[PDB]
């Protein structure tokens, strides 16, 4: 198969883990559970050129920089630097993360992602985002909540790595299910869950 | 910035030549095993009096944490512990255990922990649970500073920390020495509203706070109102840092309400707080109402408009000890900046405000005619005698002209220089073996043309003498050159002249060659 | 400075400060040259000193004589910068030196670093006069070094204290902001606890320094 170790780096409370979870499960973890160390998540995409896999190393933004965490960056092939649109303090740290990345992996596709663009009180604006112009980066506004350009970073990274500018995602190679199987031993238990399922409201905003 | 000098004085006050702080900062030790921490434990044991322990920039595993806690068990005079960023790289199954072990070690030791710093450690609710045991215990009744900057606690962590602080205060009051927190630094933890309200409730119990930092907590107005109400109770507040939150307009009004009743605030950082030019007016009124001892006030990037900026400037000017005002980033017109500067200079300060740098609103004759280095080469070996034959050597003037033309294209390239030198040798060999040819006349004309000597009829001199000097240097070493013209060349080459100092190397080499003979 | 231990005709060893020797002349010439060059361009001199200080902290060039030379060079250019540039430069230098003091282990290394910090502080009286909290902290730290039995620490403390008293004598008698009483009263009230561990000549120096604050 094809694997592209991707490194997801950004200040604490920006949405890296939420971004990865929304990509691999579709849920929306609205609780802030700080990621400790690094978490490896495989995302399998299908494109017109076949299947690809991104091993997203979601790193912790609460840690400091330096060599103590260079183990994350070893043999990296693409990076996503994520900053929070509704916080300028998080945007001020993008240069530090870029420096830390390029210290270990010199030339790699790096994508800047401005998260949380669905909130009305927006501090960082499209005019003030000037860092990506000095370097050679691609800047994208994303929102893991409303699903706004939430797959553009992966598409751009795949385009730059595979080498096909006209690459785009195809639907899926989904085939019929194998067969219906049930276990009467636990069947009753399943029914109980339904008895509780109707007693809770959907997370509707 | 008075803050920098205050920090410098504080750091100076706690430097000792012996029996003081023990540090491991900037060593990147990966204490991944009990044995791997042998040096650290051995150094900790061999310390007479311990009053501070820094473990910054390291990686403490579970086993190393247990060993270090066992070592700390002995130290009973410990009073501070800066543990900033000592878990870089550890997973979720290894932080709470290490933190609990360290807390138990300190508790059994019987320390006092005048300061407890855990900044830059990725804790979350798990780490908060880990060190809650230490926070509640008797080891933190005397605690005076609790820095948790960038711990990434969150809502649950904030609630747990607030509960722990309340329980610690209750126990301390029961004992007889109530907890008196002075500095609380919990920034960049996303305490958005539940954590912020819980910590405001915790503050309301403790009336001893002096500094409170909560930058970049994603707090909105519903929590900021409660935080302001909690601040109102504390009358000794000195620094109120809430940079990069979202007050909108209700939050700013609530903050002005409390600022009215506080008479010792010295620093007010509200940058990136989206005050929106109405809360700016409210804060201006509050500060005008009386707020001495104010030294700093930051409202940068609050989207303030021109009129509100002028109002706040006018209100602030009345302050006596003002030392810094920031309004950069506000939507002030270009004329607005000039008006603000004029208003400020109307007072004594006139320079207190920070820079407003971001605002919004057959061919031998042909060659001889124009000699060139490449044209000489094209003649090949024929150039050795073609130049000699063509030139009329009866009259020394033509010999000198030919010599100068040949040597003008002289270059250090090996092939060119050899051709030039052999051509010169042939030309002079044919010239010097002529009875009707006076050598002194040739030398005088050569000196005249090079500009080293003057003439009855002023013949215009040449620009560069490098080529002629190199050719002369080569010629002096040949046999046909008379041994009587050496003194004349020596005298007129040692003769000072501007045209000669341009080419110092050729002149020096020629002089050395002349002094050889 | 050139300090010589000399015993007079009565067998009393004293520290004499040679004043107009050849070494003092050499130092004065070097100081004058460096001050002229700093006036020509202060940014470059600040950059050179900062680079050398950084080479000291990282350890790639650490040495007692190197640090002493760097601190003498830093102290020689006092008064050659505007007040704000000098303030920023001093904050940077002193912060870095304090950071290096904890890093280095051993009593001798810490003593050398503290002596250098105090020498630098005593050579910039304008910075001390501008800020009162820092001056008071420095004076208290000097009083703490007077109980240090390590060789050369009490002498350094006494020399720095007499320099600070001579240069900033008017900030002790007058009442400062946040102080209910003058600092001279505080020093005089508890003076037997400060000179308890000093040798007699160091006690004489301390009395002279306190006297400069009473005139
Ligand atoms: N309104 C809004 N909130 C978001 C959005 N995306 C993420 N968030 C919030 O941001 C928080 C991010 O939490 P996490 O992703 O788990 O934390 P993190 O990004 O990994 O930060 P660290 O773990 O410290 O590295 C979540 O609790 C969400 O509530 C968004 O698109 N819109
Ligand atoms: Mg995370």
């Amino acid at each position: 198969q094809v694997q592209f170790k991707l490194v997801l780096v950004g200040d604490g409370g920006t949405g890296k883990t939420t971004f990865v979870k929304r990509h691999l499960t579709g849920e929306f973890e609205k609780k802030y559970v700080a990621t400790l160390g690094v978490e490896v998540h495989p995302l399998v995409f299908h494109t017109n050129r076949g299947p690809i896999k991104f091993n997203v190393w979601d790193t912790a933004g609460l840690e400091k920089f330096g060599g103590l965490r260079d183990g994350y960056y070893i043999q990296a092939q693409c990076a996503i630097i994520m900053f929070d649109v509704t916080s300028r303090v998080t945007y001020k740290n993008v240069p530090n993360w870029h420096r830390d990345l390029v210290r270990v992996c010199e030339n790699i596709p790096i994508v800047l992602c401005g998260n949380k663009v669905d909130i009305k009180d927006r501090k960082v604006k499209a005019k003030s985002i000037v860092f990506h112009r000095k370097k050679n980066l691609q800047y994208y506004d994303i929102s893991a909540k409303s699903n706004y350009n939430f797959e553009k970073p992966f598409l751009w990274l795949a385009r730059k790595l595979i080498g096909d500018p006209n690459l785009e995602f195809v639907a899926m190679p989904a085939l019929a299910p194998p067969e219906v199987v049930m276990d009467p031993a636990l069947a009753a238990q399943y029914e109980h869950d339904l008895e509780v399922a109707q007693t809770t409201a959907l997370p509707d905003e | 910035a008075s803050e920098d000098i205050a920090k410098l004085a504080e750091t100076l006050a706690k430097t000792q030549v012996a029996g003081g702080q023990l540090s491991f900062k900037g060593k990147s030790l990966k204490l991944n095993t009990a044995e791997d921490a042998k040096d650290v434990i051995k150094e900790i044991e061999d310390f007479d009096s311990l009053e501070a322990l820094r473990l910054e920039g390291n990686t403490v595993g579970v086993e190393a944490a247990r060993v270090i806690a066992k070592a700390l068990e002995k130290k009973s005079e410990l009073k501070r512990c800066h543990w900033s960023d000592m878990f870089t790289g550890r997973l979720r199954t290894e932080i709470p255990p290490a933190l609990i072990s360290l807390g138990e070690g300190l508790i059994t030791a019987g320390a006092q922990l005048v300061e407890l710093d855990l900044s830059d450690n990725a804790f979350g609710p798990d780490g908060v649970q880990g060190f809650e045991a230490l926070l509640k215990s008797s080891a933190c009744f005397t605690l005076q500073e609790l820095k948790l900057n960038n711990c990434g606690m969150g809502i649950g962590g904030g609630k747990i920390l607030a509960a722990a602080l309340t329980e610690c205060h209750r126990k301390s009051s029961a004992q007889g020495k109530p907890l008196a927190l002075k500095v609380f630094v919990a920034g960049r933890n996303r305490l958005e509203n539940d954590g912020a309200t819980a910590l405001a409730e915790a503050f309301r119990v403790i009336g001893t706070l002096e500094e409170v930092h909560m930058p970049q907590n994603g707090i909105n107005h519903p929590g900021i109102t409660a935080l302001a109400q909690a601040f109102a109770v504390n009358p000794l507040l000195r620094v109120i840092n809430l940079n990069d939150n979202t007050f909108t307009e209700k939050g700013a009004v609530a903050m002005a309400e409390t600022l009215k009743t506080l008479r010792q605030v010295e620093v007010i950082n509200f940058g990136d707080c989206l005050v929106r030019s109405k809360g700016a007016v409210a804060i201006a009124d509050a500060i005008r109402g009386g707020l001495p001892k104010l030294k700093e006030l930051n409202l940068s990037f609050c989207e303030i408009k021109r009129d509100a900026a002028l109002a706040v400037a006018e209100a602030m000017a009345d302050k006596a000890e003002l030392e810094k005002l920031d309004l950069n980033g506000n939507t002030l017109g270009e004329e607005g900046c000039e008006q603000l500067q004029e208003v400020l200079e109307g007072f004594n300060m006139a320079k207190v405000l920070a820079s407003l740098s971001d605002d919004e609103d057959a061919d031998v004759s042909t060659f001889l005619a124009f000699p060139s280095p490449e044209k000489l080469l094209r003649l090949g070996p024929k150039s050795s005698v073609l130049i000699a034959q063509q030139t009329d050597t009866s009259d020394p003037e033509k010999v000198v002209s030919a010599f100068l033309k040949v040597s003008s294209v002289f270059k250090d390239e090996a092939t060119v220089r050899m051709a030039v030198q052999d051509a010169v040798d042939a030309l002079m060999q044919k010239a010097f073996n002529s009875s009707s040819f006076n050598s002194n006349t040739f030398l005088t004309r050569l000196l005249v043309h090079m500009g080293l000597l003057k003439s009855e009829d002023k013949v215009k001199a040449i620009a560069n003498l490098y080529g002629p000097l190199m050719a002369l240097n080569h010629m002096v070493q040949q046999d046909y050159f008379p041994k009587a013209l050496a003194p004349l060349l020596l005298a007129f080459v040692t003769k000072p002249n501007s045209a000669l100092e341009s080419c110092s190397f050729a002149r020096h080499s020629l002089l050395q060659t002349l002094y050889k003979v | 400075e050139e300090v010589l231990v000399v015993e007079n005709d009565q067998g009393e060893v004293v520290r004499e400060f040679m004043k107009d020797t050849d070494s003092i002349n050499l130092y004065k010439n070097m100081r004058e040259t460096l001050v002229y060059l700093t006036h020509l361009d202060y940014v470059d001199t600040e950059r050179i000193m900062t680079e050398k200080l950084h080479n000291q902290v990282n350890g790639t060039e650490w040495s007692w004589k190197n640090l002493n030379t760097l601190c003498w060079a830093i102290g020689s250019i006092s008064g050659a910068m505007h007040e704000e540039d000098e303030k920023r430069f001093l904050v940077t230098v002193i912060k870095d030196l304090l950071g290096l003091c904890e890093q280095k282990r051993g009593k001798d290394n810490k003593a050398i670093i503290a002596s250098n910090i105090m020498y630098i502080v005593g050579q910039y009286p304008r910075f001390l006069r501008a800020h009162w909290k820092f001056l008071k902290t420095v004076v208290n730290k000097l009083f703490e070094f007077m109980h240090e039995t390590h060789d050369g620490v009490q002498d350094m403390a006494c020399d720095t204290f007499i320099k600070i008293a001579q240069k900033c004598r008017r900030h002790f008698v007058q009442v400062q902001v946040g102080e209910v009483m003058p600092f001279i009263d505080e020093i005089l009230n508890n003076i037997n606890t400060i000179i308890c561990d000093l040798q007699p000549q160091q006690v004489h120096t301390f009395y002279e320094a306190v006297g400069y604050m009473i005139g």
